[PDB]
């Protein structure tokens, strides 16, 4: 089975490379969720990007070998923690759009 | 501008796949889907006939 | 009586070219097997037929004008039968495309006159009636096509999709000559232009083949697709000079001087466009990502023409009482629902009515487009120029369905690989639910590389259904913005 | 061999993720069955709601990739627990629809 | 049978592209057959009916 | 042979699904070739005929 | 070679499944070539001919 | 590189298969980035350039 602690949760926000510059550690940052809509708002701050896009472990070819070859930007994780006294009266959960 | 918003974000956290040191059969289930447990608490028990 | 005869056999006349032209593209697998090629060596088969039909379209009122309308009518007719006959007892693929490029040059002005001779021997009591009852044979051959074109590809030899114009081109031609005798068309001789023939046979059969081969050689990054546009693009600048200037009018563009005509020819051509570059789409998606077969796939059109077939009638008997800008409004209204409805319901596992009850909504958007928007554009001509004029509005709306291919199958296909870049990254260790998936899979026994071989393929399906639903959701929008442009047509009609 | 016993069910929703802030454990809820038709109408208790959506638990996830022209809306199902009386009257049977 | 087609299914039914439509389920029923008719006209696994 | 190809395949075809439409089946059969002109006409795994 | 590609696939190819459709099959040749030739002018796997 | 992308990918691409169409092929080139730059301008796994 599998046991899912409801305590320390993050967010992945995944910023194309136009936007990644510029991001520094710790700037503030602003979430807003949709289960609870405009009336919950939530702060945070930037741990810190990823040295990777996802794209660099994948274990199978990103496109096809028969067919062309097509330009996709490329998205790169960031990582956001939330302040831990909201989450206790207005809790997330797991796969949540924001 | 002086923000950037992207709406591909999604909530993450911890999962934990619960996982035997031993091999054997059960015979009893402690808890169900929707279940708060905590730490130390049994969760599965085994024949001890072996 | 007279008048419904030579009806029966007008809508046959312009039947038998939907019919054939739908059919072909449903049999070009089995066809390309039989002949031993491959589906790009095959597909020729059609680029052939595109390039001849393209030339022969807008030259309907040059030979109309000397040869007479009837005796064209009629020898186009025995000429098509003669060529379909020739392809259906073919044995090379070579040998196909000369009698299909034959064929297509013969069979240009079977539409266009065909649609002339009706709107002009019938009464002007009944020419709405008249027009009504030719835009059903041009809503309905294209569902009555590919349905028996499968059944004949998956049941009998090939060759029988070409045999069955043989008795229809016999019924056409018996009972024109038996229904038409002793109504005869002016004639007249004129000195004849060959730079403009010229010049029309390269531009058009360079934007033929560029359209058709785009695809294959990666469009502008092959130095032949660019070499085609170049010529086209010139060919057709200077012809577009010449024509203005010229004293004989190898095309007759005075009919562009009235207000009516470009608007309905712009709104009809591009309403064409954005229709036959969706419905396109749907068949290939039905067999490919559904394991549908093409009898099962045509099937699942059959519901559009339920409504048409109906209304059709009762619009042509009202016509006196509707302004008809608002049957081109409310069938964009119901364009843009269809599509929108299609682009928020297709799914994995969907059923046949998941794909049937949206065609049976277009079914209304068709029914009030073809009939009004084709009264707009013959309004208020002079009953000899009927011909010229058709013969522009086909050649336009087929320009426009064939770029609208052309679009569509390449943002398909690369929005499917942007969507399969997108999906294969989750794939990787460091994953639950992703080591269960190949646990899972080595229980049945597969390998490694045939499991990540099958985690591919299903990537790739579902790539193909999003790109495919992002533009439905595409189309949809830009028919919203074509809404208002039928305003500004002024009311003369009649 | 699979084994399956005929005793105790309950039933997962499926809701949408907009419309999931005002549930609570414990809240009244009536079932309606597409084998039984509109004339045996179940009724039964909220046990309470998972975390993790469904696309957390999926291989292929369907998100808001970046590029992407469509928004989509998560699910989260939530249990539900059937009365046994009436169950044993109208037997049911895993994956029927309600 | 205890189940639909789709619970009992080999592999997951693949995450959808971010559409849900209704469908209706289908369930398995076990028909018995008569033996002495067989031999006279077999049949063969996979044959529809 | 006793199976179609639909059944006995390495993923046996899932009916049942809710979204089942009717489609012919085939079952394979097996013919012998005359083994003394075989060396006269060479023939290879995969030719179609 | 003694298979015709489809025969000899990494997945293998289903015939007999009723949504069956005449394609031609491909068989490869083996093709030697001159090393002084290639001396001068490598090639590299993969290159199309 | 001494192959194309196609020939050595993780999962092979068959060629004799009859529905081939030709595709112009690729070949890995590796370049050597200066260090003393990279330290004033990171750069992560996988951007594109």
């Amino acid at each position: 089975m599998a046991v899912v602690p409801a305590t320390n949760m993050w967010v992945d926000a995944n910023f194309k490379e136009t936007q990644i510059a510029n991001m520094r550690i710790g700037q503030p940052v602003t979430i807003t969720t949709d289960i609870y809509g405009d009336d919950v708002k939530y702060t945070g701050k930037v741990v810190g990007l990823d040295m990777g896009t996802g794209s660099a472990f994948s274990l199978l070819p990103a496109q096809n070998a028969t067919g062309n070859w097509i330009k996709v930007v490329q998205r790169l994780p960031v990582r956001i923690e939330l302040d831990q006294k909201q989450l206790e009266q207005y809790p997330l959960r797991i796969g949540l759009s924001t | 501008r002086h923000f950037e918003e992207t709406d591909d974000a999604y909530v993450a956290g911890n999962q934990i796949q619960i996982m035997s040191q031993v091999s054997g059969s059960v015979t009893k289930v402690w808890a169900d889907n929707t279940d708060f447990v905590k730490e130390g608490d049994v969760l599965v028990t085994l024949d001890p006939t072996d | 009586a007279q008048l419904v005869i030579m009806t029966i056999a007008l809508s046959l006349a312009t039947f038998m070219q939907v019919l054939d032209s739908t059919i072909a593209n449903v049999a070009i697998p089995t066809i390309a097997g039989n002949l031993g090629s491959s589906l790009s060596q095959g597909t020729w088969v059609i680029t052939s037929f595109g390039v001849a039909n393209a030339i022969s379209i807008p030259l309907t009122g040059w030979l109309a004008k000397r040869v007479g309308e009837v005796k064209l009518f009629l020898w186009s007719t025995i000429a098509f039968a003669i060529a379909s006959w020739a392809c259906g007892v073919s044995s090379s693929l070579n040998m196909l495309i000369f009698f299909r490029v034959i064929q297509g040059i013969v069979a240009g002005p079977l539409i266009p006159l065909s649609q002339s001779l009706l709107l002009n021997n019938y009464p002007p009591a009944k020419r709405s009636i008249a027009l009504a009852l030719w835009s059903m044979t041009v809503i309905v051959a294209p569902i009555c096509g590919p349905i028996l074109g499968g059944y004949i590809s998956d049941n009998y030899h090939w060759g029988w999709i070409f045999f069955i114009n043989v008795p229809i081109g016999v019924a056409v031609v018996l009972m024109t000559l038996q229904t038409l005798r002793g109504r005869e068309t002016r004639t007249e001789r004129r000195r004849i232009d060959a730079v403009g023939l010229a010049l029309l046979v390269i531009g058009i059969g360079s934007l033929q083949i560029m359209l058709d081969r785009g695809k294959e050689l990666d469009w502008f990054s092959s130095q032949e697709i660019i070499i085609l546009t170049v010529v086209a693009v010139v060919a057709i600048c200077f012809l577009i000079v010449w024509e203005l200037t010229d004293d004989n009018p190898i095309v007759d563009l005075s009919l562009f001087k009235s207000r009516n005509f470009t608007i309905g020819c712009l709104c009809i051509s591009l309403a064409y466009m954005l229709y036959f570059g969706a419905i396109v789409l749907l068949p290939q998606l039905l067999q490919e990502v559904y394991g549908y077969t093409a009898t099962w796939a045509g099937l699942a059109s059959a519901p559009v023409g339920i409504i048409p077939v109906i209304l059709s009638p009762i619009i042509g008997r009202f016509a006196h009482k509707l302004d008809m800008r608002r049957l081109v409004t409310f069938s964009f209204i119901m364009y843009a629902v269809c599509f929108y409805w299609r682009a928020y319901t297709f799914e994995p596992g969907m059923d046949f009515g998941a794909s049937a009850w949206p065609q049976f909504i277009q079914g209304f958007a068709v029914a009030c487009f073809f009939m009004p928007l084709t009264t707009i554009t013959l309004s208020g001509l002079p009953p000899e120029r009927l011909a010229a004029a058709s013969s522009l509005s086909n050649f336009t709306r087929t320009l426009a369905g064939s770029i609208g291919t052309s679009i569509t199958t390449t943002m398909w296909t690369n929005r499917e690989s942007m969507h399969h870049a997108q999906l294969t990254e989750s794939v990787n260790p460091f994953n639950p639910n992703a080591q269960a998936m190949y646990s899972q899979l080595e229980g049945l026994g597969m390998t490694q590389q045939q499991a990540s071989g099958w985690i591919a393929q299903q990537i790739t399906n579902q790539g193909l259904i999003i790109s495919a639903n992002e533009i439905f959701w595409m189309s949809a929008g830009i028919f919203l913005v074509l809404l208002g442009l039928v305003w500004f047509a002024k009311p003369p009609f009649g």
